[PDB]
């Protein structure tokens, strides 16, 4: 039946002051709960609805329903609270769990803090071309790989993956490594990695040489 | 032909009541009863499929 | 496969290469409005008339 | 609140079995209905179409068994759950240290008046074999990084297992560097960069090197850091 | 015989042009099959060489 | 606010006045506490505090 | 209700935007940030937050 709805697919706001966050579907009778994740965190209790309220921590963040529909607040959350909230009522036929409604805190404005690194230097066997292009520091995530390399606009040949959050600051990365074939370290002099947008609608990028 | 049940397979369906007084999508999904037979016996249709694996 | 600038609302997705058939009920939706893609199932249990 | 505890992550390969753990402790000497939710690298929390509350009988949703076979136990204070011939896929993290999942619409109803949760557990599903960092970019070369402004840093590829040991000029480097970990690539390896970015004029008057290892392994390498701003690098 | 159709193909329908248990063959050739016909008398002879005729251990 | 007493003495009613896990120590409690106590708008609290005691083996 | 805006980003009603002291870091910041959203119940906290302008020694 149903399957839960989340109502904000996004949202942001600075330290301190109020959010909140809501949920439907066409019936409830059996207690829904809503549960914050930090990223790269386990989730943890913070209310239940359908009609009676429990709580794992005092009462900065609070929670009702109405009808069709049941909320999570949150007051002064200028901590931690970069997080993925979800909720569920378990039983039967399925109803599973709610998508993963998405808050964070409105860190100060700059562009892609990208980086460059040298690879395996000295020694031509194969693959010591390798080194690796990051997503660092900027959002919202708008955001896609672009390459400079070879002297020209880069896509494909390349070993790709995600990598976690950067901890001291606030956002994701990845470690897009240009795995060219053997002396491609040295054929062309310059690297350049590059952020592609849909907020800045443009291009940032780094670049490095050897020994610097 | 007994094999056709080779290119069929059940389904989840509407059900009214599932037993706690409340309507699911069920694998028992009850699609019609038809009883003319005058000895009274029923005939059932139901979303399983029976007698195979 | 994926999506770069979407919510979670903005996509949606099913189940769609289906070799196996069903009984074409009410009550589950029809495949396309179409004269549908069909196949044929005798069913067992015949009325005999007998003696009581 | 009720203490909840699991067993340590793992490293497994395919068509074996898998031997979870789950411990919940004051109260609950019975399993309060404890259930191993998992969720898949990265992912929105999409669930275990696998085991629901369980102290009696190993119930799961209606999912899985069909793709990979998996069951739960009951034991005093004590949830096992064993999931077996599992494929690469399976790779989660698994949080049993949840609370009571009532089954609306079958059989039986439960609690609020307490919250309960926990930490949550890995098991690593991969093709690797047992390999630092150490060898790839860090040994032959210099560290080096280019941004002039603010972007200055080191980086880290390819080891398998985890963890990382990473560290800097005297320790105290760590106060002012931010470090940026790893998940499982697609390859099977894992990789982790680490940065100390501030304006030049407060960070071209020191002298900097970095020192990485595997402990698993044991490969450790130490290296000059040549960052674009120092007269190190000029 | 009487006889059985698909798109530029028309057959007689006692076993199709298909190498037989056609089904096991191809799993989605019924709803090619039955879809541009399905109402002539020789279509459920056709529908049980369809799903049920020999493989190679297999003999009358 | 309001809150809770035993015998000379009034307190609030959250945690015990005899050491915690006070029901599994000393269970016949109840038989001095609620002669005719169970008026106290904090009954309810002191309840969940003398059985649900959040005892030694549990954690927040 | 639902929250106020800053109308450069649905921000919340009352938040520093980047830094406190808004009005002391310049005084036509009102002519941008206090001419409509006011009619939002949550921007009474703005005027707390922007005017008891919180310079590091203002503290709690």
């Amino acid at each position: 039946e149903i399957v839960l709805t989340q109502s904000p697919g996004t949202l942001s706001l600075s330290p301190g002051e109020r959010a909140t966050l809501s949920c439907r579907a066409s019936q409830s009778n059996n207690y829904l709960a809503w549960y914050q994740q930090k990223p790269g965190q386990a989730p943890r209790l913070l209310i239940y609805g359908a009609s009676i309220r429990a709580t794992g921590i005092p009462d900065r963040f609070s929670g009702s329903g109405s009808g069709t529909d049941f909320t999570l607040t949150i007051s002064r959350l200028a901590p931690e609270d970069f997080a993925v909230y979800y909720c569920q009522q378990y039983g039967s036929s399925p109803l599973t769990f709610g998508p993963g409604t998405k808050v964070d805190i409105k860190r100060t404005v700059a562009a892609p803090s990208v980086f460059i690194f040298p690879p395996s230097d000295e020694q031509l066997k194969s693959g010591t071309a390798s080194v690796v292009c990051l997503l660092n520091n900027f959002y919202p995530r708008e955001a896609k790989v672009q390459w400079k390399v070879d002297n020209a606009l880069q896509s494909g040949n390349s070993q790709e993956s995600v990598t976690e959050q950067d901890s001291k600051d606030s956002t994701y990365s990845l470690s897009s490594t240009l795995t060219l074939s053997k002396a491609d370290y040295e054929k062309h002099k310059v690297y350049a990695c590059e952020v592609t947008h849909q907020g800045l609608s443009s291009p940032v990028t780094k670049s490095f040489n050897r020994g610097e | 032909n007994f094999n056709v049940y080779k290119a069929i397979r059940p389904y989840l369906a509407h059900c009214p009541d599932c037993g706690e007084g409340h309507s699911c999508h069920s694998p028992v999904a009850l699609e019609r009863i038809r009883n003319e037979a005058t000895d009274g016996t029923l005939k059932i249709q139901v979303s399983l499929q029976i007698g195979i694996k | 496969k994926v999506i770069n600038n979407c919510k979670v609302d903005q996509c949606h997705a099913a189940v769609t290469n289906h070799k196996k058939w069903q009984y074409n009920s009410p009550l589950v939706p029809r495949n396309a409005e179409l004269g549908d893609r069909k196949g044929k199932v005798h069913i067992p249990f015949p009325l005999a008339n007998v003696t009581c | 609140e009720v203490q909840l505890v699991q067993s340590g992550a793992e490293v497994k390969k395919p068509g074996s079995s898998v031997k979870v753990s789950c411990k919940a402790f004051g109260g609950t000497f019975s399993s309060y209905a404890i259930t191993w939710v998992r969720q898949a690298p990265g992912q929105g929390l999409e669930w275990m179409g696998g085991i629901i509350p369980i102290l009696g009988t190993t119930d799961y949703a209606q999912k899985f068994q069909g793709r990979v076979t998996i069951t739960a136990d009951k034991s005093t204070s004590t949830a096992y759950m064993e999931l077996s011939s599992l494929r690469s896929e399976d790779t989660a993290v698994y949080y049993c240290a949840r609370d009571p999942p009532t089954h609306g619409g079958d059989f039986n109803y439960y609690y609020y008046g307490v919250a309960v949760w926990g930490q949550g557990t890995t098991v690593t599903v991969s093709s690797a074999s047992t390999k630092g960092p150490s060898v790839f970019p860090l040994a032959p070369s210099s560290k080096s990084t280019s941004g002039g402004t603010a972007a200055l840093g080191c980086l880290v590829k390819d080891y398998f297992p985890e963890p990382v040991t990473v560290s800097w000029n005297s320790g105290a480097l760590t106060s002012g560097v931010h470090t940026f970990p790893a998940v499982l690539q697609s390859s099977g390896l894992y990789s982790l960069s680490s940065v100390v970015t501030v304006p030049s004029s407060s960070l071209g008057t020191q002298t900097y090197i970095c020192n990485v290892n595997h402990k698993p392994s044991n490969t450790k390498v130490d290296k000059k850091v040549e960052p674009k701003s120092c007269d190190k690098t000029h | 015989p009487v006889m059985c159709l698909l798109a530029n193909t028309t057959f007689p329908c006692s076993q199709p042009p298909c190498t037989p248990c056609c089904y096991e063959k191809e799993p989605e050739e019924t709803l090619r099959m039955l879809e541009d016909n399905v109402m002539r008398p020789g279509y459920y002879q056709l529908l049980q060489a369809s799903l049920t005729c020999s493989p190679h251990r297999q003999r009358r």
